[PDB]
RNA sequence: UGAAACUCAAAGGAAUUGACGGGGGCCCGCACAAGCGGUGGAGCAUGUGGUUUAAUUCGAAGCAACGCGAAGAACCUUACCAGGCCUUGACAUGCUAGGGAACCCGGGUGAAAGCCUGGGGUGCCCCGCGAGGGGAGCCCUAGCACAGGUGCUGCAUGGCCGUCGUCAGCUCGUGCCGUGAGGUGUUGGGUUAAGUCCCGCAACGAGCGCAACCCCCGCCGUUAGUUGCCAGCGGUUCGGCCGGGCACUCUAACGGGACUGCCCGCGAAAGCGGGAGGAAGGAGGGGACGACGUCUGGUCAGCAUGGCCCUUACGGCCUGGGCGACACACGUGCUACAAUGCCCACUACAAAGCGAUGCCACCCGGCAACGGGGAGCUAAUCGCAAAAAGGUGGGCCCAGUUCGGAUUGGGGUCUGCAACCCGACCCCAUGAAGCCGGAAUCGCUAGUAAUCGCGGAUCAGCCAUGCCGCGGUGAAUACG
RNA sequence: AAUUCUAA
């Protein structure tokens, strides 16, 4: 039980917040228990996108809700009818004006959260997990990248003998700072265990 | 220690002290033996929980600043 | 201490004698890293020393330092079920700290209730070749020689 | 004794002497920062996410 | 149940357990109640004394008789 | 000693101020 | 010379890969040796076993469990027990009916929970001034679908984590040898902290690791001035107090600097010894980071979740007890057994943090804890604040003592509904065991060990001697 | 000059 988190490691440099936004040690608190509160409604209704960040800046008595994606659609639905419900369900429990926003992802497969979710979901879907893996990583390092790996915890198949597949394929330093790793990490839910699923997708550097 | 005062919980007085007034029976039950025995409470026996029953605690002059909850045991063989 | 061969740290000479030796009989006398209080009772010696006899403390330690530098001591060994505690020379380095540390152990035995005092008796009974502290050098060399009949190991 | 639990800590009945901190994420009683408000372990998970302003681990 | 016991006899062993172990205990209609608990017990744990720490099981009786002549 | 709560290292190790230890 | 009955599902040959050896070769770690201070003994604090108990909640078990979860158990927390109550309920969601749709202060009774109960009146959709009720919030009770569980399984699981181990390793593709498992590469020769690099070589490259990128301490400079500063004069109630000045100090931000680059000696190279310049050399001192995997390790009690299980209770609520029990035994610790010392008064020197029903200047009453008053502060510019050892001059004069503060009597203050269990300091009186610790056993190789004190998280208060940091003084020794 | 470690 080893290994930490190679996002919380990279915060200094490398990698950004995800939540950048002074505060008073009177306020930090309701504040940050607010980015959770919308986190988490936008978790469900919009999981169909595939929400694979969400940025929130804040200058003062605002928000910058921004839902990174590589399949808008659903986030707006064909002018502005979806995408204004759900500035209205945000502030609908936020004191706030809820500026909400959506980007765009060029490549999905080179994005880990994503990627994560992918396979994540080929299992509660009953599908040979050894392939699942070598064919996903074998989908980000051929749509262009210079790593990939992927990690599937205990109840692989079924087996009471709970496993843990591995699978990588190209480069992935988490050692090295000066490199930019995108890590991802989801839960696939089925009758027997609760499998759980790793990305790493190796890209840029200096 | 309390300093201003004699923390004793409501019900404790305002029973006993009605008692007072030519002297009532005396099975008076209690759960507060986090409470004083203010003087005046003399020959009046109170049945104070020791967190498992009430105990027949009999009430003397000497037995004063001391509490109700100082004359129940709450564990055996000590 | 299996790759280097280990550093010899420097002592930085004295701050009024300018001894690098005057201080590393100090540093012994040093509890708790303490060497204010510490050097200190060593200086209230020398004054002890001057005070019975003209001699100025100096030799009153080139002397009683080198009356109790043990020549050859014993290391014990085992060849294989050998109780054999080997007898053999002393480095010159060794020599010195056997002989500053049984000082001060010695001194603090005395029944000088003070301490400079101790010390300063000490100092003068050890360069008077007769202080417990050199109690401690022939005993020591009593067990070398004595056993010389294990000459030939000598690790 | 969980759920029904922080369903107490949220209200201030009688007395403040039984107002006592509680983790928001989970129910966690004990080891709350009343700052952040969260316990020590939903605070680590975060604080690799990102999701903490200006939290980054420490060197020195 | 109120029962008093006397340990007519406690022998220890080897590696771990007991070897043999004799008891009588008195108190109103005694063996009627420990006459049922007549036979021998098995029990399946993880053996302590193994280094797999492999699921194991054990045989040991219980015997019951009242003391009657004397 | 650390411990003597009648002295000076009585209340230094104790973090207390009492008769034997005023507020300067 | 030489069977059988019975019985087993193998017995066995060779060759792999490992693990192991009271085998061997080479090399490391406070492993030993070298050396200083402790534990084991005493008292106490604390965690554990045991026992006890109505309950003394549970988990953790060699290292790698035991000041561990617990970074705050008087009710709370709380999972335990005794007693008094509540059932769609403390919470989610949808729905059902006449009620009803924001709603507000009590009365009675009881230990509280709870049961019961005495009044204001609903913006409005608005046929509509109206009767009425459509009426959105949406509370009240009955009914339904469901909720709920720190109940079990850490060998059903995720995540996170401990550990071997910061060890120098574990692997891949292709080719080549092998019937094959597998081997070569990764062995060998030299070197380092290192599978580090060099040199060979049926091997040639490559991936996870080490290293490096990152941060802290060091030296230097650039930008920056309410910190600081007669550095220079100034006026100075003589406190950078003041105009005044960024020079220092320093604050925090971006750079520079060290690379075996240079010389000498070895050498095939790598690289080692050693020289000078320099604040610094041969990873400069500390952090960060911890591989393929191991221990059916730890964790269903943080949480998530499969399966089992109780669902007017294996749920919920309150009062009270309990977790604080004590003939014992073990671990980690605090303070001591004194003169390198203890006590009393005086005088100095830090760092890192931290403060709105918060830290308290300074006054005042009080021997004091503390308590009345009260200014400063959204905090480099005020507060916590005095650091302590030390410096100092003086009282003890080797005695269970002016050592030691355990125990206990009497009297108080503070938080809090309330300190009986079971709180923390204050004061007077008690002044116990211990005169350096059996067999054993622990840590530390340098600003380290020892010793000294300060702050922070938790938090009303606090059982904190614990944990995470900081700096004052400052060693001994390493043959091997 | 030094014993032993059952059986899922
Ligand atoms: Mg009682
Ligand atoms: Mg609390
Ligand atoms: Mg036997
Ligand atoms: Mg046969
Ligand atoms: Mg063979
Ligand atoms: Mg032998
Ligand atoms: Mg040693
Ligand atoms: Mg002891
Ligand atoms: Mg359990
Ligand atoms: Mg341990
Ligand atoms: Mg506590
Ligand atoms: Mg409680
Ligand atoms: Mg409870
Ligand atoms: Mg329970
Ligand atoms: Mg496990
Ligand atoms: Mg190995
Ligand atoms: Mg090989
Ligand atoms: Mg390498
Ligand atoms: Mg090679
Ligand atoms: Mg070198
Ligand atoms: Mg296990
Ligand atoms: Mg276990
Ligand atoms: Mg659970
Ligand atoms: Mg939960
Ligand atoms: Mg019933
Ligand atoms: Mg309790
Ligand atoms: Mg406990
Ligand atoms: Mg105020
Ligand atoms: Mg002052
Ligand atoms: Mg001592
Ligand atoms: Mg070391
Ligand atoms: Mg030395
Ligand atoms: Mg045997
Ligand atoms: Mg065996
Ligand atoms: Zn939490």
């Amino acid at each position: 039980g080893n290994k930490i988190h190679p996002i919380g490691f990279r915060l200094g440099i490398t990698r950004d917040w995800e939540s950048r936004w002074y505060a008073g040690k009177k306020q930090y608190r309701h504040l940050l228990l607010e980015d959770q509160r919308i986190r988490g409604l936008l978790e469900k209704e919009l999981y169909s996108a595939g929400l694979a960040r969400v940025d929130i800046e804040r200058a003062a008595d605002n928000v910058a809700v921004t839902v990174h994606v590589a399949k808008p659609g659903v986030v707006i639905g064909r002018g502005g009818e979806r995408i204004r419900v759900l500035r209205e369900e945000l502030a609908k429990l936020t004191g706030k004006n809820v500026a909400l926003n959506v980007q765009e992802v060029q490549n999905p497969n080179l994005s880990a959260p994503l990627v994560a979710q992918r396979v994540a979901e080929q299992i509660e879907r009953r599908f040979a997990v050894r392939r699942a893996i070598k064919q996903a990583v074998q989908r980000v390092m051929e749509s262009g990248a210079k790593g990939a790996k992927v990690i599937v915890s205990g109840r692989i198949g079924g087996a009471e003998q709970a496993r843990t597949e591995w699978a990588a394929q190209g480069r992935v330093p988490l050692h090295t700072l000066r490199a930019n790793i995108d890590y991802g990490f989801a839960l696939a839910r089925t009758t027997y265990g609760v499998l759980g699923v790793k990305a790493y997708i190796f890209l840029g550097e200096v | 220690s309390l300093k201003k005062g004699v923390f004793v919980d409501d019900h404790l007085l305002e029973k006993v002290l009605e008692l007072n007034a030519k002297g009532e029976k005396r099975l008076i039950k209690t759960w507060s033996r986090r409470s004083t025995i203010v003087p005046e409470m003399v020959g009046h026996t109170i049945a104070v929980y020791n967190g498992k029953q009430h105990v027949p605690v009999y009430i003397t002059e000497n037995m004063v600043g001391h509490k109700l909850g100082e004359f129940a045991p709450t564990r055996t063989y000590r | 201490a299996r790759r280097r061969r280990a550093e010899v740290r420097q002592l930085q000479p004295d701050l009024v004698y300018g001894d690098v030796l005057v201080t590393a009989f100090i540093n012994k006398i040093m509890r708790d890293g303490k060497k204010n209080l510490a050097a200190r009772i060593f200086y209230d010696a020398c004054k002890i020393i001057q005070e019975k006899t003209g001699q100025e403390p100096l030799k009153v330690f080139k002397q009683a330092v080198e009356n109790v530098k043990p020549r050859m001591e014993v290391r014990s060994r085992r060849v294989g079920g050998a109780n054999y505690q080997v007898p053999m020379e002393v480095s010159p380095r060794r020599q010195q700290s056997l002989a500053l540390r049984w000082l001060v152990q010695a001194a603090n035995q005395r029944p000088e209730r003070r301490a400079a005092v101790r010390i300063a008796h000490e100092l003068m009974d050890a360069a008077e070749g007769k202080g417990g502290a050199v109690k401690k050098k022939e005993d020591v060399e009593r067990m070398a020689e004595a056993n010389r009949a294990y000459a030939h190991y000598r690790w | 004794a969980r759920k029904a639990l922080i369903e107490k800590a949220k209200r201030t009945p009688k007395f403040k002497v039984r107002a006592y901190t509680r983790c928001v994420r989970c129910g966690r009683a004990r080891s709350v920062y009343r700052f952040f408000g969260l316990c020590r372990i939903c605070l680590r998970e975060l604080a690799h996410k990102g999701q903490l302003p200006g939290v980054r681990k420490a060197s020195w | 149940q109120g029962f008093q016991v006397e340990v007519v006899d406690l022998t220890p062993g080897p590696e771990a357990g007991i070897d043999y172990a004799q008891i009588l205990v008195k108190g109103e209609n005694a063996y009627g109640l420990l006459s049922p608990e007549a036979g021998v017990h098995r029990l399946v744990r993880p053996s302590p004394f193994d280094a797999s720490g492999r699921r194991h099981t054990s045989f040991a009786g219980v015997e019951v008789i009242p003391e009657v002549d004397e | 000693g650390k411990g003597d709560r009648r002295t000076r290292r009585g209340k230094i190790w104790r973090g207390t101020y009492g008769k034997y230890r005023p507020r300067k």
